[PDB]
């Protein structure tokens, strides 16, 4: 949550 | 997994 995977940015 | 909250970085499992 936030950047990286799973949801924000990134994947 | 990331930045900001649960694995990573910033908040709960992390830096």
């Amino acid at each position: 949550a936030x950047v990286x995977w799973x949801w924000x940015w990134x994947w | 997994v990331g930045a900001x909250a649960x694995v990573x970085w910033x908040w709960x499992w992390x830096w």
